[PDB]
């Protein structure tokens, strides 16, 4: 469930992030691996120094897939079909660690746009992240 | 359990905290982005819209009662477990709210704080206050085990 | 999100229950109460008394909303649609409470049916189960 | 924390116990119901379908093997938390497992008692194991908070 405001919020969360949206994704990335150390068991080669191109390669992917999610938000399920597989089937990431990452880009978000996060565009953007966790981990049988 | 640098982290971000300012705004965050929250809450007046919840005096009140204690959490960083056990029989015994509730409220005082400190606001001071959260959350959940 | 094969295990579930729906949900509240004991501050006022009349009646109802929904297994959230609004606008029940529900629920077709509750079946269920809370914790306006 | 009201149905319940049996059954479910606990099973060889994981030699074994700690948790069960110490240790700081995981196995046993002991699996009896899998859980997740 996504109300009309909740998807007029999400679109004017990402038309102000607009190009910005691969360094986003970078640092909350990195945000996840530090404050969540747990987290690096799923990535056990990267190399993780600040801004690797590692981190900031897959952060430009997490992050389109993200801004993909936003601009088909009336269909997240196709839009990320083939990513709930190599999650959920191929990866087995445990679901806990969606709500990880969905709160360290909502950190993110605040950290570069105060005034953007009202508290009624956090609620939308807590609900749309939490759609796409929801999406990702959807099939595991 | 706490470095030297995770108390520098915490400390340094505290003493420039307004307690009344940014209890306000976690208490309304809470009540807003997780609305079941307000349940507990029910006697507090009109929480039937976002700018309500906002200006409503009592949310005002008691979100500033939150941070207080957050502050002796900051105080007395080594012995959270012993400063907390009234509050979690309070919470547990008393109010019967379920200890992930706990955690959503950590997890947006840390919105919070990211938001009035931007780039002052790093990964590693995340890292801390994120722990610290944490660490407050388990000490009031403690009178449920 | 559920496949053919999960649709096919709860309508076998459903139908070898079938009568006896009634009387289950009855039990599936009581051991609710019992277990969770927090759980009782959304029954104040109730006689919880081992089969009262109070909790055989709300059992039934709790029962017959199960039954709809898996004879619309297809489409949950529209079958449920007025129970989601009581439930997140109404009572604000805490979300982490309709998974307890969905346990003891479980726990009654173990009891009585441990035959029919094989790991496959029991995988089945509990994503039906988890459906039926998503649903009516959809709406939180 | 316990009344020998408690202790009883533990311990009559636990006497009938077949620790090989239900501790198979146990860890099956749990891979079976909630796939992704299978990441950390995953040298254990062929868990492509239900069928495989329940007759997987390494799963009956390790089940068996899981229930038996269990079993030491019916004998000290004032002194839990010193109990599950080492294997805290193991399972946070070795295997990285989220403390939710502990609580879905509870839940797991739980039901698998529920379908062996039928209508001698009370709601009080329920309340009992329920309650035995929670401080499990909690003492198992000790080296994280
Ligand atoms: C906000 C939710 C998430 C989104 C939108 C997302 C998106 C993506 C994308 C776009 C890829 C790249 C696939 C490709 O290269 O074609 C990927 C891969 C991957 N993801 Fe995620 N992801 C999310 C959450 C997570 C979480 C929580 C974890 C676990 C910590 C995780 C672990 C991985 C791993 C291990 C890979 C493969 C990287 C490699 O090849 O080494 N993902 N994801
Ligand atoms: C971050 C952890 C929390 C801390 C440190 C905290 C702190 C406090 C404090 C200082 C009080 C006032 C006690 C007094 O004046 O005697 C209080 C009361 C209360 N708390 Fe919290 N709180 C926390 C989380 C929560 C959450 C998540 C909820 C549920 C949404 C909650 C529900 C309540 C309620 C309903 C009261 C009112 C009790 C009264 O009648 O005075 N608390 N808490
Ligand atoms: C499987 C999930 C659930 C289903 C299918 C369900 C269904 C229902 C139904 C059919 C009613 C009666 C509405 C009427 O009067 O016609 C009801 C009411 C109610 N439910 Fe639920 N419910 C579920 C979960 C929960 C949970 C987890 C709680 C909280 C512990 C809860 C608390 C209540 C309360 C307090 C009422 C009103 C009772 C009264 O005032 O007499 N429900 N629900
Ligand atoms: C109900 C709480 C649990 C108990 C009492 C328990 C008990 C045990 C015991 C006795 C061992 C053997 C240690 C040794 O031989 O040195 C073990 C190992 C292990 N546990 Fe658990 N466990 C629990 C929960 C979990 C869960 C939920 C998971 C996965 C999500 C898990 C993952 C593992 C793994 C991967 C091993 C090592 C297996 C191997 O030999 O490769 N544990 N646990």
């Amino acid at each position: 469930v996504l109300s009309a405001n909740d998807k007029s919020n999400v679109k004017a969360v990402f038309a102000k992030i607009g190009g910005q949206a691969g360094d986003l994704g970078g640092e909350a990335l990195e945000r996840l691996f530090i404050t969540y150390p747990q987290t690096k068991t799923y990535f056990p080669h990267f190399d993780l120094s600040h801004g690797s191109a590692q981190i900031k390669g897959h952060g430009k992917k997490v992050a389109e897939a993200l801004v993909e999610a936003a601009n088909h938000i009336d269909d997240i399920a196709g839009a990320l079909s083939k990513l709930s597989d190599l999650h959920a089937q191929k990866l087995r990431v445990d679901p806990v660690n969606f709500k990880l990452l969905g709160h360290c880009f909502l950190v993110v978000v605040a950290v570069h746009f105060p005034s953007l996060l009202t508290p009624e565009v956090h609620a939308s953007l807590d609900k749309f992240v939490l759609a796409v966790g929801t999406v990702l981990t959807a099939k595991y049988r | 359990h706490w470095s030297a640098e995770e108390k520098q982290l915490i400390t340094s971000i505290w003493g420039k905290v307004n307690v009344a300012d940014c209890g306000a705004e976690a208490l309304a965050r809470l009540l807003i982005v997780y609305p079941w929250t307000q349940r507990f809450f029910s006697s507090f007046g009109n929480l039937s819209s976002a700018t309500a919840i906002s200006g409503n005096p009592n949310v005002k009140a008691h979100g500033k009662k939150v941070l207080t204690s957050f502050g002796d959490a900051v105080k007395n960083l080594d012995n959270i477990k012993g400063t907390f056990a009234q509050l979690s029989e309070l919470h547990c015994d008393k109010l019967h709210v379920d200890p992930e509730n706990f955690r959503l409220l950590g997890d947006i005082l840390v919105i919070i704080l990211a938001a009035h400190f931007g780039k002052d606001f790093t990964p590693e001071c995340q890292a801390a206050w994120q722990k610290l959260v944490r660490v407050v959350a388990h000490a009031l959940a403690r009178k449920y085990h």
